[PDB]
């Protein structure tokens, strides 16, 4: 047919004896609810209730993991930049241009490294969801 | 900036012959295997 | 891979044979880093030089050859440099094959039914199916939709009996151009 | 195709269809033909 | 189900012979797998058990069947060799170093862009060269005039049939005679 | 095999366009007829106007017996059936000179060779038998003398493509292994006769091919051979030879000027 | 989405009139182009759903190829027949995909069958080849669409499509086929 | 109603029977016509005999029935038997019988003499001569017509026969204006079906 | 070159070429 | 040209 | 039974004619038959010969004795099969078309083995499938097309001409080691004199009818004079309408 | 497409067509699959360029049976549309002036007249095209080219074009050097001289 | 149903059959596009790392 | 991988761009290309397209 056979005309279709007395529970599940977004529980992406889960605690950091945006974030060029920072403050009479255009060009290239780290980690969002996320379904561990 | 200023030779395959009788020989087919009986162990080098 | 030089240097010896790799590391070795992506591409930085032109330069160089095998060798050579061409003769040529060959003697008819999932994948009605799937996805645009409009008005009723019959290439009569466009400018308006 | 008469539309100017011919030797009305065609084509069946 | 049919010992011994040599391995399946075909890792499994059985240790009998495999492969490629030659001096064979004048060609065509006709001209200048093309050419420097050795061509192939004699009849030997 | 007939008839029509190498003559040997043929230069001979071998009007087997053509012969045609004609003959008659399996006799100083070269005698049969049963076309083997590297090796084995000679490459043959497909037909039926895979009965051809061979034919080829390259008018005419050569350079390089 | 329950003459003679719909669908969105209408994302939207309809059968006939390991030879009529029956129920909605899939891979084959599959295969994952080959078959010859090729191709893209996936022939039971949590 | 269509129509089409390789045409494992092997196998072969096209070779334009009536004297046979068996054998390719063998044979005597006369010793001739009874074909060898079948069936033979388009039915027309109809309409013609 | 040039402006290409033709035939046994 | 229209061929 | 009879035996009915001893020959032949064919099961490689459409165990009719083509199909063509296999393996070549090993091996000295075998198997290939027993009138476009180019103002005068043209190729080509083609160069035809190991493919043309020209073909027939009664002779039993849906096909 | 909407015909020109049908007409590979665009692009008034005179001469004298005639003809008939000729134009007609030896005499010399008129007129406009700019190398080249090509047609730069020429130089060295090459134009080159 | 490692619905793997990169790449192989080619050699059977305690 | 991709796509930038210093005026320009792209613009030489230059 057209769409689920989880959903359907007027909601989430109500299978336990708790859906019959509970009715909220088919049309509402949050303020990130669409119609189209019943029975995918989760809701799009950057989206209120769009996150997966592991073992029913929600995924709140994918940032952190790839080291994009994390304290403990991964740094590409270190060398380069000491390099550069000990020329500005050994001498003023000789100016070295040179440690700078080999950080320019670290730094060039960079901006597409990260793009693609977030790409990919994108990927492991969609690919978390499907093979691994149990979307909010069993008890916590975590505690 | 020209008047200041101012791989296509034929190779015949025949001519070639005497080479192409050398690896006939048993001398270099031998060290051809042992060439690549060298190589063929297994590479983890890649690129 | 096996015999594969994994460590290969440009300063290397040639090597004696022609593969992909060795005509590959020579063509680099010859006209520096000149890659093109596929033999048509070729011919359209050379603009306006046939393969057989050519053909006569090599039929020229190697006296003993045919007229034939020499453009012939102008085509292996380019196609070891890039893809394969793309074209109706080559097509013919492997149908013409895997007919000459027949049955066979592996166990499920095996490579036979390679071959046959292999050449009807260059068929109209394959193709009609792709631009249909790609449109599906929204991978068009305005004019595309105009273009195929007016594809569709120059039939007759008679056009469309004829072209229903085989229950598909009326579907490539009308998305011809967006087909041929999925699997393969005016400047400035000058007036009286 | 062309401007003369089948045996067929004489018959239809006539209106003796095809039944009232019955002991001539023709049995496709529509062939422009001669009677001896009609004769050397059906021979062999009889 | 999935549960290796193969056991711990064999896994090691046909893992180790893989290693051992790559195409030893990729010879039956290089692609995909042909699976109508025998494969070497099999026969050679095969004549390995039959070595233990004859009572071969593990090191030479695997050193053995290795060897086996290379010596066969020594036979063909010499037999490639063999009609490698006859089939260069039949004259419509190609090597490396002639491939680079067919490259050669293609590169000089993209490199300076070239009218038809400078293509056809070229042509026929290359065949004068391929055929009349001289041995021993010589360079004007003044006084003092240097001669060099060129690149191949027919004629050459001719002085090169006479012994460079210069003449049809070197050869003493017996023959047959027509009068 | 003989070719005696069609070749005397074709001769006399060669000859006068040979007379540059030397004029007509009574007797002509069939190995200088094969080197004064054997490359045709697109360039200085061509094909004739309306060359009746060119438009497929004529044969190029056929082209013997029509006298139209013998009055006004297309040289590289001719040429090309004489060359074909005169190497396969040359081939059988050299065939049937090696081939005596007669005298089972076997020389010292052939030992003495061969030796120094292979390594043994069975060394030199497994070359031979290699080289004629692994072929890419049905041809002659041939077992040869090159004066180029003959301190360091004597002889090699060069399995010609078809009917081909030796001598069109500068080479001395010494010995031949006729593999031609029809010693490989009436083998094979041969074989089915009394009172079978390609591969081993070719092979079969060649290992009894090998041992019907005459080897004192062998030394006295040989001995032909090194008693040349020592000859004094060949150094002679060598440089005879390269000074016209030089000669040519130079003029060609003053023409310019 | 009210299915038609099929009826008296008025009925089939809409079957046998129908003409292609396929057809049709694209034909009334392209006429948007015309001088009197505009283009609809409406008219649009009915076309993709005509063209994107085969994922119900489609898809279940890709599990069957590319998501079983070793399910016999799938040339053998027996096993053909299995599969046939089994996509013609799937059609029709007279099963549920995971049932019949289900009664695909439980569907009885040949006695002491792991025993001779060890005659054959190593870690018990056959060649695929026989699967789409057969799978593209009973599309074929039940009249499962209007256009022949179409089942073939569909059948085939999905499948290079999904060649990139990481762990691509695998998947998380409860979200393989229908029940009540689904994905988007 | 497409459904019971479907399985009328498969049910009846169904072959029975034992096949070529000795098994049903729905045996479990083993199958026939694989990949329309055997359509194939009968493009490039073709139904015809070599008698056939020596026949309509000889014959060329003129008319078979002053044929007919050339070749039968006044007291030598029926026209209508030799006719009759004349069409059954040419189109519906038949066994000739032994009367049009022998007309044919006394007929193209040279051209069946020429067509012979270059054959090596152990290979098949071809030979008209009915000193045996029965007319079968696949009785001789296939020798005794040009035939390589043992027998076709009639309709299936019309139909590849009159692809090739040597008769004409649909000339019946002025033969100029047939000729430029079939030129400039090609055969592409009937792609229409108004 | 007088008439050729005259036809070809006035609409006659065909007698043009012909005349133009005649005129280099002229021409040829005139030099010659 | 009637006859051009009008004729058979075989005679 | 069909399985169970062995390849060259043929399934009979019993006349009652076996004495015991030639009885027990034959099944003591049956059990060899029986382990070479295990053994030729395992020697089996990615290519094979083709299956024959016509029945050759009687000779090809007004061509070949049985002994003839058998000498072709069952000696020279399966050695050409048994060297393409030893070459084609453990080489990047493996598993792939008889095209791509043929177009891939094109022009090279070292892998001059592996395109000969290839190039003799396509041209074996070809010989088998331009035959036609009993043969075949040359069909009416064809004739249009051949007549367009070797015709000279006479009635199918491109049959006689294209049959003569093939004579005086075939006797053109010295060596008797090679094929004849009649083929499509794509803007005209022309009859191709092809050398052994090589191919029409591997020149890029589109191949219509094929000729042998092996001395071996004719050799046990017509022996070494009998080349042109042997081509005449072809013509007598080659396949025409093949050429032409190929040249068709080629045309569009 | 033709237009419709007025917003259509702002993106509508027969001047433009020429790119369009250009574009496709370098697309085909083969003279008689050109020759019908080009009879569209005629019938339907599009105006016609130097490019498409250009890619039709080309494939007209690569095209082996055509009769030189024609190429001409077709020349000829470009030209009466409006394209204006240029120097490749001129050098395909001269290379199909070439390799003509099979016609009248007459026709020969006329072509060749016409030719010489063409290369002159190119020089005078090429020359008026470059002068303004203060160009002299390169117009002492394309000069160079000029006179080279008109000297195998056994010709030369008329007097006119070179009075015009010296008019416009600017070096003393360039003027001198163009008289000098002027005057060689009309004699061989073994002739004498001081 | 859990995995042990990560708690995965699926057992991990890159490729699992002998066909697949054949058949993904099939038009390419008919083509010959896949003589030479080095990746689907190289990756064709990979599998992932055993990532466990 | 992305140094690979950047060194060829600026070899192959030097080759069409060092194709001028192997043929100046040898060949292919178009005389609608004549007319139309000769003139300054975004694509060919712009004077500035940004503020603050
Ligand atoms: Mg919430
Ligand atoms: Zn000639």
């Amino acid at each position: 047919r057209q769409h689920d056979s989880g959903v359907n005309q007027y909601g989430l279709k109500p299978t336990n004896a708790y859906d019959y007395i509970n009715p909220t529970n088919l049309i509402n599940f949050g303020r990130g609810t669409t119609f189209d977004n019943l029975g995918v529980r989760r809701a799009g992406r950057g989206e209120i209730d769009s996150s997966p889960s592991h073992s029913g605690s929600p995924v709140f950091t994918q940032a952190k993991l790839i080291g994009l945006s994390g304290e403990e974030q991964l740094t590409m060029c270190q060398s380069e930049t000491m390099a550069l920072r000990l020329c500005m403050a050994k001498a003023g009479k000789e100016t070295c241009e040179r440690e700078s255009r080999a950080l320019d060009s670290c730094l060039g290239r960079v901006g597409h490294l990260r793009r693609a780290m977030s790409e990919a980690c994108w990927e492991f969002n969609d690919w978390f969801i499907q093979n691994v996320s149990d979307n909010h379904t069993k008890p916590f561990q975590h505690r | 900036q020209q008047d200041v200023d101012n791989f296509i030779s034929p190779q015949l395959p025949q001519m070639d012959w005497r080479n192409m009788s050398a690896r006939s020989s048993e001398e270099s087919i031998r060290e051809e295997m042992r060439q690549l009986a060298e190589n063929d162990v297994m590479q983890h080098q890649r690129v | 891979p096996a015999e594969h030089n994994t460590l290969s240097s440009l300063r290397d010896e040639l090597r004696l044979d022609l593969t992909a790799q060795s005509l590959k590391e020579a063509w680099m070795r010859v006209s520096g880093g000149v890659y093109f992506q596929s033999v048509d591409e070729y011919y359209a930085s050379v603009d306006g030089l046939d393969a057989e032109q050519i053909g006569e330069v090599l039929a020229a160089l190697f006296p003993e050859l045919n007229c034939y095998e020499a453009q012939a060798l102008v085509q292996r050579t380019l196609e070891c440099i890039s893809r394969p061409v793309s074209a109706a003769s080559r097509q013919l040529s492997r149908t013409i094959t895997a007919e000459a060959v027949g049955l066979d003697n592996a166990p499920g008819h095996y490579t036979n039914f390679l071959e046959w999932m292999g050449r009807l994948t260059e068929t109209r009605a394959f193709k009609t199916e792709h631009a249909l799937f790609e449109f599906s996805r929204r991978k068009f645009n305005r004019d595309d939709v105009r273009v195929m409009f007016e594809n569709y008005r120059l039939m007759s009723k008679a056009t469309l009996l004829a072209d229903s019959a085989d229950s598909y290439s009326h579907f490539y009569t009308v998305l011809k151009d967006f087909a041929r466009k999925v699997a393969g400018q005016i400047g400035v308006r000058i007036d009286e | 195709d062309t401007r003369r008469r089948t045996l067929e539309d004489v018959l239809k100017r006539l209106g003796k269809t095809t039944r009232d011919l019955g002991s001539i030797p023709i049995v496709n009305p529509r062939v422009d033909v001669g009677l001896p065609t009609h004769i050397k084509r059906n021979y062999q069946l009889h | 189900d999935d549960t290796s049919t193969l056991s711990p010992e064999r896994v090691a011994l046909r893992d180790e012979l893989a290693r051992k040599s790559r195409l030893v391995a990729s010879e039956g399946m290089r692609y995909y797998n042909i699976f109508w075909v025998r494969k070497p890792l099999d026969t050679m499994e095969k004549e390995y058990y039959e070595l233990k059985r004859r009572g071969v240790d593990h090191g030479e009998a695997i050193r053995k069947v290795l060897q086996g495999f290379y010596s066969g492969l020594a036979v063909k490629k010499r037999v490639a060799a063999i009609q490698a030659e006859e089939a260069k001096l039949t004259g419509r064979f190609i090597t490396m170093r002639e491939a680079t004048v067919v490259l050669g060609v293609l590169a000089k065509l993209h490199k300076e862009q070239l009218t038809p006709h400078q293509v056809s001209l070229l042509a026929k200048e290359q065949g004068e060269t391929t055929q009349s093309g001289a041995k021993l050419t010589a360079i004007v420097s003044r006084q003092v005039e240097v001669k060099e050795t060129a690149n191949d061509s027919v004629r050459q192939l001719r002085e090169k049939a006479e012994d460079q004699t210069g003449f049809p009849d070197w050869y003493t030997g017996e023959s047959p005679t027509y009068s | 095999l003989r070719n005696a007939r069609e070749l005397h008839r074709l001769l006399p029509a060669l000859l006068p366009l040979l007379d540059p190498p030397v004029p007509t003559g009574a007797s002509v040997c069939a190995a200088h007829l094969i080197v004064a043929t054997g490359h045709v230069s697109k360039q200085r001979e061509p094909h004739m106007s309306n060359c009746p071998v060119l438009e497929r009007k004529i044969p190029l087997s056929e082209i013997a017996s029509d006298d139209n053509f013998l009055k006004h012969p297309c040289v590289p045609c001719l040429k090309h059936r004489i060359n074909f004609l005169a190497s396969e003959d040359f081939c059988y008659d050299f065939v049937e000179r090696c081939g005596c399996g007669t005298d089972g006799a076997l020389p010292p100083e052939w030992r003495c060779i061969v030796e120094r070269q292979f390594g043994s005698m069975a060394a030199l049969v497994e070359e031979l038998v290699i080289h004629a049963s692994n072929r890419r076309e049905a041809g002659w083997t041939w077992l040869v003398y090159d004066a180029q590297q003959a301190g360091e090796r004597p002889l090699l084995v060069v399995n010609m493509p078809a009917q081909r000679s030796p001598l069109l490459l500068g080479l001395w043959p010494l010995a031949v292994v006729n593999v031609t497909e029809a010693v490989l037909v009436e083998a094979v039926r041969a074989e089915s006769s009394g009172s079978k895979k390609l591969s081993e009965i070719r092979e079969k051809v060649a290992r009894d091919a090998v041992s019907r061979m005459n080897w004192g034919f062998i030394l006295q080829q040989l001995k032909k051979a090194e008693t040349y390259y020592a000859s004094s008018d060949r150094g002679e005419k060598i440089r005879v030879h390269r000074m016209k050569l030089e000669r040519e350079a130079v003029t060609k390089a003053m023409s310019g000027l | 989405d009210i299915p038609k329950n099929l009826e008296g003459e008025r009925s089939r003679r809409d079957l046998a009139s129908r003409g292609d719909t396929e057809f049709q669908a694209l034909v009334e969105f392209i006429e948007g182009a015309s001088y009197d209408q505009l283009i609809s994302g409406r008219r649009f939207k009915k076309v993709y759903d005509v063209l994107s309809e085969n994922d119900d059968m489609f898809i279940w006939l890709c599990h069957t190829a590319m998501s079983v390991l070793n399910p016999g030879d799938m040339r053998s009529r027996l096993i053909y027949n299995h599969l046939r029956i089994l996509a013609e129920s799937v059609a029709s909605g007279e099963m549920t995909q995971r049932t019949a899939f289900r009664f695909f891979e439980s569907a009885v084959r040949s006695p002491a069958y792991r025993e001779i599959a060890k005659r054959q295969l190593e870690g018990g994952a056959a060649t695929r080849l026989a699967g789409i080959s057969a799978a593209a078959d009973v599309m074929r010859r039940m009249g499962l669409t209007r256009r022949p090729m179409s089942s073939y191709f569909e059948l085939y893209q999905r499948i290079v499509e999904r060649s990139e996936a990481m762990t691509p022939w695998g998947f998380p039971p409860l979200f393989q086929f229908e029940e009540r949590l689904s994905l988007e | 109603m497409g459904e019971r269509m479907r399985a009328i129509i498969e049910d009846y089409s169904k072959g029975f029977g034992l096949g070529p390789h000795g098994h049903s045409p729905t045996h479990d494992t083993i199958h026939y016509n694989t990949l329309n092997a055997e359509g194939e196998r009968v493009r490039d072969l073709g139904y015809t005999d070599a008698l056939g096209r020596l026949f309509s070779e000889k014959l060329g334009d003129r008319d078979v029935h002053q044929w007919a009536v050339e070749s039968c004297a006044d007291g030598e046979a029926d026209v209508r038997q030799l006719l009759l068996s004349l069409h059954e054998w040419r189109e519906r390719g038949r066994p000739p019988s032994l009367l049009l063998a022998n007309v044919l044979s006394k007929y193209l005597e040279e051209e069946i003499a020429a067509f012979n006369k270059g054959i090596p010793e152990n290979a098949p001739k071809l030979q008209l001569e009915t000193s045996d009874g029965t007319l079968a074909h696949s009785g001789s060898g296939g020798s005794r017509s040009g035939t390589m079948w043992a027998d076709v069936d009639p309709t299936t033979f019309a139909l590849h026969q009159a692809s090739q388009s040597t008769r004409s039915t649909r000339c019946d027309e002025p033969f100029i204006l047939h000729l430029v109809k079939r030129a400039k309409l090609g055969e592409c013609v009937t792609n229409f079906t108004d | 070159n007088a008439f050729s040039n005259m036809l070809r402006e006035n609409g006659l290409h065909d007698t043009a070429r012909e005349v133009a033709l005649c005129e280099a035939m002229n021409r040829n046994k005139e030099l010659a | 040209v009637s006859l051009i229209l009008s004729w058979d061929g075989p005679g | 039974y069909h399985a169970y009879v062995p390849k060259g035996a043929s399934v009979q009915m019993g006349e009652t004619f076996m004495p015991s001893n030639i009885a027990t020959a034959v099944f003591r032949e049956t059990e060899a038959a029986a382990a070479r064919a295990d053994k030729t099961k395992e020697e089996t490689g990615f290519f094979s010969q083709p299956r024959l459409n016509y029945p050759v165990s009687s000779g090809i009719p007004a061509l070949f004795s049985k002994d003839q083509f058998d000498m072709q199909y069952s000696l020279f063509h399966r050695d050409v099969v048994e060297t393409l296999n030893r070459h084609t393996l453990g080489t990047p070549l493996e598993g792939h078309n008889l095209e791509t090993v043929i177009r891939k091996t094109s022009f090279d000295a070292t892998q001059a083995v592996a395109h000969t075998a290839a190039s003799e198997h396509f041209n074996y290939c070809f010989f088998y499938k331009s035959l036609r027993p009993w043969g075949t009138a040359p069909p009416p476009r064809l004739r249009e097309a051949l007549q367009l180019q070797y015709g000279t103002n006479g009635s199918a005068d491109a049959m006689d001409e294209v049959r003569r043209i093939v004579w005086v190729t075939a006797a053109s080509h010295q060596e008797r080691c090679g094929w004849v083609y009649l083929v499509w160069s794509g803007v005209h035809f022309d009859v191709v004199e092809f050398p052994h190991g090589s191919c029409p493919i591997a020149s890029d043309l589109i191949p219509l009818l094929a000729l042998n020209v092996h001395e071996s073909a004719y050799i046990l027939d017509y022996g070494t004079s009998g080349l042109k009664q042997y081509v005449e002779n072809y013509f007598k039993a080659c396949n025409w309408p093949l050429a032409e849906r190929y040249y068709l096909m080629a045309i569009g | 497409l033709e237009p419709c909407t007025p917003r259509e015909w702002l993106q509508f020109s027969h001047r433009n067509l020429a790119y369009a049908y250009n574009g496709a007409l370098r697309a085909c590979h083969s003279l008689p699959s050109m020759l019908l665009l080009y009879k569209e692009m005629k019938q339907r008034g599009v105006k016609v360029d130097v490019d498409t005179m250009n890619v039709l001469l080309t494939r007209a004298a690569r095209h082996e049976h055509i009769q030189v005639d024609d190429v001409f003809l077709l020349f000829d008939e470009l030209v009466a549309l409006g394209a204006r000729p240029d120097l490749a134009a001129a050098e395909t007609l001269h290379t199909v002036l070439s390799h003509s030896a099979s016609m009248p005499e007459e026709w020969r010399e006329a072509r060749r007249l016409q030719l010489v008129e063409l290369y002159n007129n190119l020089a005078m406009e090429e020359v008026e095209r470059l002068a303004p700019h203060r160009a002299d190398r390169l117009l002492k080249e394309q000069m160079k080219r000029f006179r080279g090509n008109l000297q195998q047609l056994g010709s030369g730069l008329r007097p006119t074009v070179y009075c015009r020429y010296l008019h416009t130089t600017h070096t003393a060295a360039v003027l001198l050097e163009e008289v000098h090459n002027f005057l060689w134009e009309l004699v061989p080159n073994d002739h004498p001289a001081m | 149903r859990e995995g042990w490692l990560f708690g995965q619905q699926v057992q991990l793997h890159y490729h699992r059959f002998p066909d697949e990169q054949l058949i993904t790449n099939l038009s390419r192989w008919r083509t010959g596009e896949t003589v030479g080619d080095i990746a689907m050699q190289q990756f064709r059977n990979a599998q992932p790392f055993d990532i466990e305690d | 991988t992305d140094r690979i991709r950047r060194y060829f796509r600026e070899l192959e930038a030097v080759h069409t761009s060092g194709s001028a210093s192997a043929r100046g005026s040898g060949g292919g320009t178009t005389a609608e290309h004549k007319q139309q792209d000769q003139f300054y613009s975004p694509e060919n030489q712009p004077i500035s397209l940004h503020r603050n230059n």
